[PDB]
């Protein structure tokens, strides 16, 4: 289904559905796994809605299990780049990849739902990848690249020491709303305004 | 039945290692030695070799059992000697190392996977390097070449002749008979 909404003006009326008028202001929606597909669509969104105001600050709503890590790197480094703040909001679970996608949000601005939680991952590989000794070397290397590149951003966000970082997430971690904020992961946990 | 020319070659003291390098034919084959040298542990064990390889703790359950025997291992390269077959053929004993006239011998260095977390991924590289080089410092020992020169000609696979194979050190002689 999906409902579409209709919306009108004295300039005329207006059909749209529930995800565009969320980018309507400015918020992005992540709650999917961070795959290729998904990364370029928030990429390409990250991108356009800093074009169309750069002085306004684009939302993010995290409700996701994460992704692949060079998936990751491309979304990490887009808000990054970005002049508009970035407010990241996670709303169901913000797990692995997307933990630091969480965090990576302007510090202030990073928040989560009472009863979210952030699960803090190391780069695992569910398939086997297979070749000569000196091809995997050269695999284990990149991987082990990876996995401190993400201690080392982690560590940015959070305020903590990439050796704790990798101390902590050497077996899945899972924090609470509470326990995130505590962590450096978020700064503040939403109260229901009803 | 081919198990019947199989246990007339055994009391020949005959044995095949014919296919890829597993467990269940390196436990048949290990069994095999230990038998034999059970039977009479000076007459010599006649090891015929045509493989295309396999599992290294399959091949150096073999390797061990050829060298703890107390009778000298015949090796015979029928066909194909490739990779843990070329490895059990150098691995017989010295002078006792055999290739057929038309037997290819092939040599490269260790294939595997990675899986699991960085951690456990970053361990099984250990591993890589540590296997990779004690499997290289004993080709260096069954040929005569020097420890550089396995490594670089394992990197991709080389393939000898029966008289290449000679040459480099895997075998001692080629048998015309
Ligand atoms: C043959 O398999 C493996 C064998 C492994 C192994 O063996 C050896 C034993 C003695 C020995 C050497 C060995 F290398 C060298 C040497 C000199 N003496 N040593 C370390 N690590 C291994 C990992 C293996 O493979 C694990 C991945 C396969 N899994 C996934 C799917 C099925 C099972
Ligand atoms: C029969 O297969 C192969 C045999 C190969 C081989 O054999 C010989 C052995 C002794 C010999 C001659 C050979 F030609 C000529 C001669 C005179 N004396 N020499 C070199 N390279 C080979 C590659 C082969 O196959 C490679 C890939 C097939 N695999 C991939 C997956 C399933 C099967
Ligand atoms: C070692 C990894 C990077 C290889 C790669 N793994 C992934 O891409 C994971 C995504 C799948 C859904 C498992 N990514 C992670 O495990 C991860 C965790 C935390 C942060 C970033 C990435 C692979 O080839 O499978
Ligand atoms: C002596 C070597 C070059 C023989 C080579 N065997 C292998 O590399 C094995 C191939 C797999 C079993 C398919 N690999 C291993 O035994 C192994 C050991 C430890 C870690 C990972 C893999 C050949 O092709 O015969």
């Amino acid at each position: 289904i999906l409902p579409s909404f209709i919306e009108h003006s004295s300039f005329g009326v207006k059909e749209s559905n529930p995800y565009n008028k969320l980018f309507e202001e400015r918020i992005i929606f992540l709650g999917v796994q961070v795959d290729d597909a998904s990364a370029n669509d928030i990429m390409a969104q990250l991108l356009v809605l800093e074009s169309l105001d750069p002085d306004r600050d684009i939302t993010m709503y995290i409700n996701s299990p994460g992704g692949g890590f060079t998936s990751l790197m491309a979304i990490y480094d887009t808000m990054q780049y970005v002049r508009a703040d970035i407010q990241t909001v996670c709303l169901g679970q913000a797990a692995s990849a997307a933990a630091v996608l969480l965090a990576a949000g302007t510090p202030g601005k990073r928040m989560a739902l009472p009863n979210a939680r952030v699960l803090i991952h190391q780069p695992s590989l569910s398939g086997v990848i297979q070749g000569q000794f000196s091809d995997l070397e050269i695999q284990a290397a990149e991987i082990e690249r990876m996995r401190t590149l993400m201690e080392t951003t982690l560590a940015r966000h959070t305020g903590k020491d990439a050796g704790v970082i990798r101390k902590d997430t050497d077996r899945d971690k899972i924090l609470t709303a509470e326990e995130a904020k505590d962590y450096g992961i978020i700064d503040t946990v939403l109260e229901y305004r009803k | 039945l081919t198990d019947s020319v199989y246990e007339r070659l055994l009391s020949e003291r005959i044995i095949f290692l014919g296919s890829e390098v597993n467990d269940e034919i390196a436990n048949r084959l290990c069994a095999q030695i230990l038998l034999l040298a059970a039977e009479d542990a000076s007459k010599d064990i006649s090891l015929y070799i045509n493989s295309p390889g396999g599992s290294i703790s399959a091949g150096m359950a073999i390797y061990d059992t050829m060298v703890l025997a107390p009778c000298d291992i015949a090796t015979y390269a029928m066909g194909m000697a490739a990779s843990m077959g070329e490895f059990l053929l150098a691995a017989g004993t010295k002078g006792k190392r055999y290739a057929l006239p038309h037997a290819r011998i092939l040599m490269h260095q260790p294939l595997g996977g990675v899986t699991g977390s960085a951690a456990d991924i970053a361990i099984q590289a250990e591993q890589f390097a540590v296997i990779k080089k004690e499997m290289f410092r004993l080709n260096a020992e069954f040929t005569g070449q020097p420890i550089e020169r396995i490594e670089a000609d394992s990197d991709r696979d080389r393939w000898f002749t029966a008289a290449e194979a000679l040459e480099y050190g895997f075998v001692d002689h080629i048998i015309t008979r």
